[PDB]
């Protein structure tokens, strides 16, 4: 009866931490992996101008 | 933090797949140079004066 007054906030509680851990695996983990191929673009077009 | 840009991928197809068969173009360049060569062929012994 009264736990519904309290279990209600539990649903949103697990919602934001589930976001937060989804956020947590993406704060400093995006820059760790999304820049893996950034190094290529320096030489990925140097050879393009080389055939000219 | 969307700092990935797949333009490298667009150039990954471009960067060095040309060299993996670098000699396809030289066969055609031989064909383009063939008219230069065949003109040189016909300008060899008597047309050497040309």
């Amino acid at each position: 009866e009264v736990r519904d007054a309290t279990l209600a906030h539990k649903a949103e509680a697990l919602e934001l931490q589930r976001q937060l851990r989804r956020l947590q695996t993406q704060y400093d983990l995006l820059t760790g992996q999304s820049s893996a191929l950034i190094q290529g673009r320096r030489a990925r077009v140097a050879a393009t101008s080389a055939v000219s | 933090r969307m700092l990935e840009v797949s333009r490298e991928e667009a150039e990954r197809k471009r960067m060095l797949d040309e060299r993996a068969n670098y000699r396809h173009k030289q066969a055609l360049l031989e064909a383009y140079d063939q008219q230069c060569d065949e003109a040189t062929r016909i300008f060899a012994e008597y047309h050497k004066r040309l």
